[PDB]
């Protein structure tokens, strides 16, 4: 969960 | 616009003399000059369609020279068949234009004509058979009592385009049905002065020359 | 004769040619004559010569033919004598020679605001045949090149269908001429399955631009919509008239007309007769006439030739009755 | 290109006339076209921008021509007219570029 | 970084030569048509280089949050696909009328050209509705990134999938298909490490998420459309008469 997929970054 | 006028306006002659009618048109025309050969009470004839080329049908006598602008017209022999008021035509331009007239000394059909007077309207109809519109154009022209020949209306179906002389510009109104093969001339608030004689005369709409074909009459009164 | 004459802007270097309408025969082709004018002035270290160009402007002028002669250092025609006697003798003639199995003078026609094969005749004066040149010291004359019909008719066209019912059709004759109506023969002879609510006539005419790759675009200048019902297990007939023109023409994009020498319209392009034993890479344009039936589908195809006869005296190339 | 011209007239024999042809020169050469009633149009002199003058075959000896700038004009001269010289005169380039005018009648008795 | 201000700064000399397809002098030739569409694109798409400035550099993150983030995005997102779209039809266009020159009854009427970029624009508007249902809505660390999406889907894969035949597998074929030499480098450069970035993280979270070691190709595709966005401005007688003889 430390970079769990952030997601519509772009 | 151009204007013609020949010198000889009577002309008397014999059998067996070589007549010569001239013309002059005020502007450098081209070789596109007609004549005609109108008897009384008939229907104008083709003679010469470039000033030039004889007519297929007319005898070899006639013929034509050019010389700067100084068309004319010589006759070989007056055979007696032959007596006639002679027209000169420019058909280079829109609005076409007869000459005064020298006095020497496939059928259309038109229907229609009457006592009309000023403020009326009449139909013209031009019945033709032998020939199909979109292989010929279609012109009316008028002749006044005792004048020479006026140009009134042109159609040409082909192209769709229509012309009209500028004194019956907006009054006249020409239209031609493709179906029956005939031509319709609609006229709107007739003056006085439109007394003639009409004759709806066709010409080959490619490569145009000269109104080959006329019809008998159509007199109207106003 | 009243021989054409294009001057220069300025006075000198003018080109006399007897014609601007040169016919293609199936053989051979018509050599161009005529007569470029020089004043002794301006010539004293010079030499004069001609050059004609096939253009391709489809914009990009891609040259086809070039040919140069000099003619200022073989027969000469009885026109270039006469043009010599008369202009005097400073007057030097020049000539062309023109190889078949190239592409008549045809344009296409643009709507609302040339593009096609024409021919342009130039005569300037230098010395390396490559030096630049302006438009000032030049002529800019436009030549048509076109086809007339011949004398021998063709046999009746008839087509031939029975893929879905059977259906032919056939025609008067094979020789037409601008604006004579196109008769038609639509007797078809169905069986069965579904009845047939209109008959689809339509002529159209292939563009062939071969410029580069291929073409075969389809224009259907004339057709019909004639809402006649065939019935099943029952026999039809029915003649038509349809008459290509351009007065409903006008709107439409790609259509192919005749040789153009300035703004002035002309009619639809005629058919281009190529070599039946060669038949070559044309790098020009190539039209020909065809004229079909739609069954609603089947259709068939039915050649035909939609060009001028030989003109009696000479063509004007304008429109007659102008301004 | 107006192409004006005067000097036409009835002259008994041997009289100079004098025309004139006001155009609206650069390098270019042009002389004065003669035309014979019936005939076609020939060639008289040449008048180049230098000095070569060459005349006709009944010309050499005979007439006389010459060009000035400043007023943008052509002159020509007759001397010793013959009865077989009546012509109306044309005035335009050895090469023939400008539209034909209307000319002046010259006539000698 | 400074990626997306030298997009900026070469951009907008481009938004200023467009100048109404050109000048508004030339006449409204196909040519022109297809111009001023990719003109309104890049315009559209230059509308928003401080929202994306922003998002990466100022800050790591936009002010306004939520508000801003997805419809920022959102927009940005639709007319980048436009924007690729619009080259791929120029570039069609690039094709059919120079590998062998025959556009005259094809395509050749300013009204088929009008109709052909409404159906481009809706197209952009119907692959941008599935993107409509997603964006983000907060962010649990004090710093708004807009992330941790909403109630929505195992399927990420094909929208990426999806998203890259849009990008890459149909336009770069076009292009290659078009070009032929003569019978495009810096799109080469511009959409392939986007896509491959995409597979990067797709690759590597399909087993192994990533971590630490970290992911942030987001600077690297600004500088990618900052390339594409320098390069797509910068790329984008007498008369006849007659006498006598005899």
């Amino acid at each position: 969960s430390f970079y769990f997929p952030g997601q519509f970054a772009f | 616009d151009i204007q013609m006028t020949q010198s000889p306006s009577s002309l008397s002659a014999s059998v067996g003399d070589r007549v010569t009618i001239t013309c002059r048109a005020s502007q450098s025309v081209s070789s596109a000059v007609a004549w005609y050969q109108q008897k009384p009470g008939k229907a104008p004839k083709l003679l010469i369609y470039s000033a030039s080329s004889l007519y297929s049908g007319v005898p070899s006598r006639f013929s034509g020279s050019r010389s700067g602008t100084d068309f004319t017209l010589t006759i070989s022999s007056l055979q007696p068949e032959d007596f006639a008021t002679y027209y000169c035509q420019q058909y280079k331009y829109v609005p076409v234009t007869f000459g005064q007239g020298t006095k020497v000394e496939v059928q259309l059909v038109e229907s229609g004509g009457g006592l009309v007077q000023p403020g009326g309207s009449l139909r013209l109809s031009c019945a033709a058979s032998g020939f199909n519109v979109y292989s010929s154009s279609i012109h009316w022209v008028r002749q006044a009592p005792g004048k020479g020949l006026e140009w009134v209306a042109s159609i040409s179906s082909y192209y769709g385009y229509t012309y009209y002389a500028d004194s019956v510009k907006g009054r006249f109104t020409i239209s031609a049905d493709t179906s029956k093969n005939t031509a319709y001339l609609q006229m709107n608030s007739l003056r006085a002065e439109d007394t003639a004689v009409y004759y709806c005369a066709r010409s080959r709409q490619f490569w145009y020359s000269g109104l080959d074909y006329w019809g008998q009459g159509t007199l109207v009164t106003v | 004769t009243r021989v054409f004459k294009k001057a220069s802007p300025n006075g000198k270097l003018t080109v006399y040619l007897g014609k601007r309408d040169f016919v293609d025969h199936i053989d051979l082709v018509d050599p161009v004559d005529g007569v470029v004018l020089v004043d002794p002035e301006y010539l004293k270290e010079r030499r004069v010569y001609v050059t004609l160009t096939a253009a391709f402007r489809y914009g990009f002028r891609k040259d086809l033919f070039v040919a140069n002669v000099q003619s200022f250092p073989k027969p000469l025609t009885r026109l270039q004598e006469r043009l010599i006697k008369k202009l005097g003798e400073h007057a030097y003639p020049f000539t062309f020679e023109i190889p078949p199995n190239l592409p008549s003078s045809v344009t296409l026609q643009p709507g609302p605001e040339a593009i096609g094969v024409d021919y342009e005749v130039k005569a300037f004066v230098a010395e390396n045949l490559e030096e630049k040149i302006h438009k000032r010291n030049s002529v800019r004359l436009v030549i048509e090149k076109v086809q007339y019909a011949p004398e021998r008719p063709g046999p009746q066209p008839t087509a031939e269908t029975t893929r879905q019912l059977h259906l032919e059709a056939s025609l008067d004759k094979e020789i037409y001429y601008h604006g004579e109506p196109i008769s038609v023969n639509v007797h078809v002879t169905n069986n069965t399955n579904k009845t047939v609510k209109k008959i689809k006539i339509s002529v159209r005419q292939y563009a062939d631009i071969v410029l580069f790759n291929t073409a075969q675009y389809k224009v259907p200048v004339a057709m019909e919509e004639a809402d006649d019902t065939v019935a099943p297990s029952s026999t039809f007939s029915k003649v038509y008239t349809l008459t290509p023109f351009l007065a409903n023409n006008r709107e439409k994009r790609g259509l192919a007309l005749d040789g153009k020498l300035k703004h002035e319209d002309t009619n639809l392009a005629s058919s281009t007769l190529l070599r039946e034993g060669a038949n070559r890479e044309i790098l020009g344009i190539i039209v020909s006439y065809k004229v079909k039936v739609k069954l609603v589908d089947v259709a068939v195809e039915l050649p035909f030739t939609l060009m001028h006869p030989k003109p009696k005296e000479e063509p004007p190339h304008r429109e007659v009755p102008e301004n | 290109v107006q192409l004006q011209e005067s000097g036409g007239g009835l002259v008994q024999a041997g009289g100079s006339l004098r025309l004139s042809c006001v155009v609206s020169f650069d390098t270019v050469t042009m002389a004065w076209y003669r035309r014979a009633p019936g005939k076609h149009r020939e060639l008289v002199a040449s008048a180049t921008a230098g000095g070569t003058t060459t005349y006709a075959d009944s010309v050499k000896d005979r007439f006389t021509i010459s060009r000035d700038n400043a007023k943008n004009t052509v002159y020509l001269q007759m001397n010793s007219l013959k009865p077989e010289d009546t012509a109306v005169y044309y005035c335009n380039t050895f090469v023939r570029s400008l539209s034909w005018g209307q000319g002046t009648q010259v006539t000698v008795s | 970084l400074v990626l997306y201000c030298l997009a900026f700064v070469l951009g907008i000399p481009g938004n200023a030569i467009v100048i109404w397809f050109t000048g508004f002098k030339w006449k409204k030739t196909v040519t022109t048509l297809w111009f001023l569409n990719l003109a309104i694109a890049d315009f559209i798409f230059l509308l928003f280089l401080p929202l994306y400035i922003s998002y990466v550099a100022m800050n790591f993150h936009w002010p306004f949050g939520i508000w801003l983030c997805k419809a920022n995005s959102f927009t940005a997102q639709l007319n980048m696909f436009a924007s690729v779209f619009f080259l791929t039809v120029i570039s069609l266009d690039h094709y059919i009328h120079l590998i062998h020159p025959v556009l005259s009854h094809r395509h050749r009427t300013l009204k088929n050209s009008l109709i052909v970029i409404i159906f481009i624009w809706l197209l952009a508007s119907l692959i941008g509705g599935p993107a409509l249902y997603f964006r983000d809505t907060v962010e649990f660390n004090n710093h708004t990134l807009c992330y941790n999406n909403f109630q929505k889907h195992i399927r990420h894969h094909v929208l990426t999938w999806v998203k890259f035949i849009i990008g890459y597998l149909f336009p770069l074929l076009t292009m290659s298909i078009c070009y032929l030499c003569l019978i495009v480098v810096a799109f080469v450069v511009c959409w392939t490490p986007y896509h491959l970035f995409s597979i990067w993280e797709l690759t590597i979270h399909h087993n192994s998420y990533s971590h630490h070691v970290m992911q942030a190709g987001i600077p690297l595709s600004t500088g990618l459309a900052f390339l594409n966005s320098c390069l797509n401005p910068i790329l984008y007688s007498c008369t006849t008469a007659s006498s006598s003889l005899a």
